[PDB]
RNA sequence: UCGGUACGGUUUGUGUAGGAUAGGUGGGAGACUGUGAAACCUCGACGCCAGUUGGGGCGGAGUCGUUGUUGAAAUACCAC
RNA sequence: GGAGCUUGACUGCGAGACUUACAAGUCAAGCAGGGACGAAAGUCGGGAUUAGUGAUCCGGCACCCCCGAGUGGAAGGGGUG
């Protein structure tokens, strides 16, 4: 009557602990929800649960009659089919049994005779033992409900932030006990993730969901479990008992170093004050203070760096420019008769349901990708700074020193001299993290070096590509009053309702529609302000009923 | 900083030998080619 | 629900452990009650279908039948259509016949199919798995002894085998039989139960058994009966 | 009074195809003796995907209900 | 100082010596197994040398399968790292 347990695990990395004497346990049913700042070893603890890495001093140990899933951060979909990506795992089980079924398919009497009976006899039952029969007419009952791409996508290049569509159906085809994911709501929109919140609000097994998001949370998980350093603790409430919690821990836990330091005052005079006469300076007070003064130094510590954005030179009346513009691909065209001249000291917010071109936008901008039709004005008024989804300025075999800084000592950021290791510090990688290399780093930490590296030649117009994605709500806090005190004109995209909601003043809101999967529309205004237009502009509160991802 | 750390074998997988290596420099677990007496012969080890 | 189903079951207690000598007692209780037909013999198994070791499918031979038509479908060409016509086979065919299965005609109970014509057999399958008409070897139906075989069925071999929420599934025969007729067939499915516990069938096997009829109540019988049932 | 456990009564499960499947499995050719018909009562809890069955007013005045039907399966009623 | 491959930063030993109250510490040609490099001759049992360390007790771990308190096992002990 349990599904996963730990004994006094204890794990660290460096001489950074993300575990230390920890026991806890798991029921069948429990909807865990995984909290804390980035770093904190959320996925650490959730690779060891998934069986991949082995703790340091202690026992990790699933159950016996039980199974494991496990989505991670970023999925290692391999490139195949789309239609590959749904029964190479979840029916893989099945796969390995009926490439059997082929060679036995016309049923010649040519080679076998007892196993006429016995060998052909078990894919008679694991055909009807896990009711995996025909395996090709659910699996499109299965597709249809995570708005998959269609079968024949070979996935070489084209998906972006789709490809986490295809894995979420992968493991949920699976059908497994212990269902752990590394934040689902990376990348997906405001259907997908509605439709995420019911498959595992009616789920039969154990779900630790890790989430950033405060609505996710509070509509999939029951019980929280947060991770401190090193130190974990199990609650009863939502993502808002949380923030409560947390504040009060930092605070009286400041209000002891607000104390113990106040009476290492006088254990040092004491110390520096001269002997008397014929006295003894008593050795069991030098004792007292020299063991006092190590809970002076690794207890009191903390750090959290700022996002700045760097200013770059004058912006003109131009910023860029696109009239009557028409991209898509073969057959596929998903720009039609759009015109917009995108403005100055604002910051423009790119809405749209996955699948709809919001990245392939910005590679005609920065010029990557030249259109079909229509005109892209940009004047000589702008220099180009562009952080991008892929990451693929990170380079995951050197280490952060190299990543931004290209092995030299002082770089140009602000047409200026700014030092390498005082300039990667300035984003929180700062004395053993510039050492360490690209792929060991967390989804934040990763999500970090990105605005190092993109945000180095420090231009006026910047293409933010999901940048609300991957990081806590003190880093977003950090980013969301680093681009309100920007000069001119930064560019975001995002399916965050709430961040759009207090940073933007100009929709690109995409209204596609079945006769024409091209429409987009320009707007002046908020984001909370544009949907009263949307409702009447549009049909009348109409801008679902759930699509089952297996009848049995 | 510099953990001792132990080279078991990759056939057999005895803890065959036991040195140092600098933690930051290289995150990951060494390979090295050391002789191993129980096989008789040259095998790969990694760390644990 | 009924007024002549409360008083059928008035007069079958909740509490008291039966016997088989008392339930086929009470088997004539809801024989005049009800129609004599088949009689559905239940059991919880103390097992776990997950696993390959825990996973319980057997056989048994019954010593009065089943009370059925028991039609056996024989897809076979030469002598062994003749041979299986001759032993009880109302159903024979050949590759032929596979059109006349998707054409909605489905009007068999059994299908012992030789080797020799499994041309287009395994594909139209999938239409009888779920539907339970599919061949199976371990049933006796894909086999070269297509003729002894086919006697079996009218003589009762019918198979069972525990679902996926830990339930044995099997019948004892009409009504029409005697009483003890009824333990003759109750005793040998329960004898071929206790061989076929597991390796690892941790507590006790079994945990609850029961007997009951087409629509009338069930019968609560004492699982410490394994050897004495007449 | 609030809990743990064991037994027992009732109940919930809603893409796309038709009466949106009352879930799994074995059995299954019939079921109820009643207006299945409507009302101030609408499984007033279900409530959205909703008509799933009653806080039940008819009060033997008596119909519904195998429905062989396109679907992966559908229908009674009863049992595990 | 630079470049190309590599793991001898080995396993089984070790005649003879330096230093030395003892405990320690140091050097070691050469023999075999299995390697690296070199066309070969040969060199390699960490680093130009000398510091970067801590006895015994009692415990931990991995392996060898040595004893197993009547016998078969086990608990525990023991051995080489
Ligand atoms: N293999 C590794 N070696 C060294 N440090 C690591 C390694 N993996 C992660 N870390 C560091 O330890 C922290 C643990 O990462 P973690 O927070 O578990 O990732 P996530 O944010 O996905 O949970 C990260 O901040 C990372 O910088
Ligand atoms: N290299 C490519 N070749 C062809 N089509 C592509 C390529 N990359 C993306 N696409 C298409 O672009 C469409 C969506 O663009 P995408 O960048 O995914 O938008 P978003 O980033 O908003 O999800 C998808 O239909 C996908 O098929
Ligand atoms: O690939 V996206 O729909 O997150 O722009
Ligand atoms: O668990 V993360 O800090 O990679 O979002
Ligand atoms: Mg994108
Ligand atoms: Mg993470
Ligand atoms: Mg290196
Ligand atoms: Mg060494
Ligand atoms: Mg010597
Ligand atoms: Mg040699
Ligand atoms: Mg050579
Ligand atoms: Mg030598
Ligand atoms: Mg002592
Ligand atoms: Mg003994
Ligand atoms: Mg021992
Ligand atoms: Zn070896």
């Amino acid at each position: 009557e349990f599904i996963y347990t730990m004994k006094k695990v204890r794990k660290a990395h460096g001489d950074k602990v993300i575990l230390d004497d920890v026991t806890l346990s798991f029921y069948p049913g429990a909807k865990i929800g995984v909290v804390g700042p980035n770093g904190a070893g959320k996925s650490s603890v959730l690779r060891i649960m998934a069986g991949l890495d082995k703790p340091n001093n202690g026992d990790a140990f699933l159950a016996t009659g039980a199974t494991v899933g496990i989505l991670q951060q970023e999925p290692p979909l391999n490139e195949d089919k789309t239609v590959r990506g749904n029964v190479e795992e979840g029916m893989g089980d099945i796969k390995i049994k009926l490439d059997r079924f082929n060679e036995v398919a016309e049923l010649m009497a040519t080679d076998y005779t007892d196993e006429l009976m016995e060998e052909m006899g078990r894919l008679q039952e694991e055909l009807d033992h896990a009711d995996a029969w025909d395996l090709d007419a659910q699996l499109e009952q299965a597709m249809d409900a995570l708005r998959c791409p269609p079968a024949d996508e070979p996935v070489t290049n084209l998906s972006g932030g789709e490809r986490r569509r295809v894995a979420l159906c992968k493991l949920l085809l699976s059908k497994p006990d212990l269902l752990l994911l590394d934040e689902p709501t990376n990348h997906l929109d405001a259907e997908s993730v509605q439709w995420l919140e019911q498959h595992l609000a009616s789920y039969p097994g154990a779900i630790l969901a890790v989430t950033h998001d405060r609505y996710f949370l509070d509509n999939v998980a029951e019980w929280i479990l947060e991770l401190d350093r090193g130190r974990a603790y199990p609650y009863e409430g939502n993502y808002s008992t949380y923030l409560e919690k947390k504040a009060e821990r930092l605070a009286v836990q400041g209000r002891k170093d607000a104390k113990l330091q106040k009476r290492l005052t006088e254990e040092l005079a004491w110390v520096r004050s001269g002997a008397k006469a014929r006295q003894a300076k008593s050795k069991a007070r030098l004792q007292r203070y020299e063991e006092m003064a190590a809970e002076a130094e690794k207890t009191r510590k903390l750090d959290f760096e700022e996002i700045q954005i760097p200013v770059g030179p004058r912006l003109g009346n131009v910023v860029v420019e696109v009239d009557h513009l028409d991209k898509g691909y073969d057959g596929r065209a998903l720009i039609k008769d759009l015109s917009f001249s995108l403005p100055r000291n604002g910051i423009v917010g790119v809405i749209g349901p996955n699948g709809v071109g919001k990245t392939t936008l910005f590679k005609t901008i920065v010029g990557l990708e030249t259109p079909d039709s229509g005109s892209v004005k940009v004047g000589e008024t702008v220099k180009l700074s562009y952080v991008d989804q892929a990451r693929a300025g990170i380079d995951p075999r050197k280490t952060v020193w190299e990543v931004v800084s290209d092995g030299l000592d002082y770089i140009q950021v602000g047409q200026t001299e700014v030092p390498s290791r005082a300039y990667v510090s300035a984003f929180g990688f700062k004395g053993p993290d510039q050492q360490k290399p690209a792929g060991v780093l967390s989804g934040g930490e990763r999500n970090r070096l990105n605005l190092a590296l993109t945000l180095k030649q420090g231009g006026n117009l910047i293409l933010l590509d999901e940048p609300t994605n991957d990081l806590d709500v003190e880093t977003l806090g950090s980013l969301e009053n680093a681009l309100l005190n920007f000069p001119g004109c930064a560019v975001v995209i995002s399916h965050d309702r709430w961040f759009l909601d207090r940073t933007c003043t100009h929709i690109l809101a995409w209204e596609g529609d079945d006769d024409n999967e091209a429409k987009w529309f320009w707007f002046e205004g908020n984001f909370g302000a544009y949907e009263e237009n949307k409702v009447e502009r549009l049909g009348v509160d109409a801008a679902v009923t759930h699509r089952k991802l297996t009848r049995g | 900083v510099r953990p001792k750390i132990t080279l078991a074998c990759e056939v057999c997988k005895h803890r065959n030998y036991i040195t140092k290596k600098n933690r930051r420099n290289d995150p990951d677990r060494l390979e090295l080619k050391k002789f191993c007496p129980n096989c008789g012969k040259h095998q790969a080890h990694r760390e644990t | 629900t009924s007024k002549a189903y409360r008083a059928a079951a008035a007069k079958v207690d909740r509490t008291n452990l039966y016997t088989p000598l008392q339930a086929a007692k009470l088997a004539k209780e809801t024989s005049s009650t009800k129609q004599d037909a088949t009689v559905e013999v239940a059991i919880r198994l103390g097992v776990d279908p997950r696993k390959a070791d825990q996973m319980v499918r057997g056989t048994v031979n019954l010593p009065h039948g089943t009370g059925k038509t028991a039609r056996v479908a024989v897809f076979a060409v030469g002598e062994k259509a003749d041979a299986a016509v001759a032993a009880g086979a109302d159903v024979v065919g050949s590759d032929d016949l596979i059109e006349r299965i998707q054409g909605g005609w489905l009007e068999f109970d059994a299908a012992i199919a030789t080797p020799d014509q499994m041309a287009k057999v395994g594909r139209i399958a999938r239409v009888l798995g779920p539907r339970g008409l599919m061949p199976n070897p371990k049933t006796g139906t894909v086999t070269a002894d297509v003729a002894k075989a086919v006697a079996d069925i009218k003589g009762g071999k019918i198979n069972f085998r525990v679902d996926k929420q830990a339930n044995l599934h099997f019948v004892i025969g009409k009504a029409s039989f005697d009483e003890k007729l009824l333990a003759e067939n109750y005793g040998a499915a329960i004898d071929e139960v206790l061989r076929l516990k597991p390796s690892s069938s941790k507590g006790r096997y079994l945990k609850k058994i029961t007997v009951s009829t087409t629509t009338g109540p069930g019968i609560p019988v004492d699982p410490s009966i394994t050897r004495n049932f007449a």
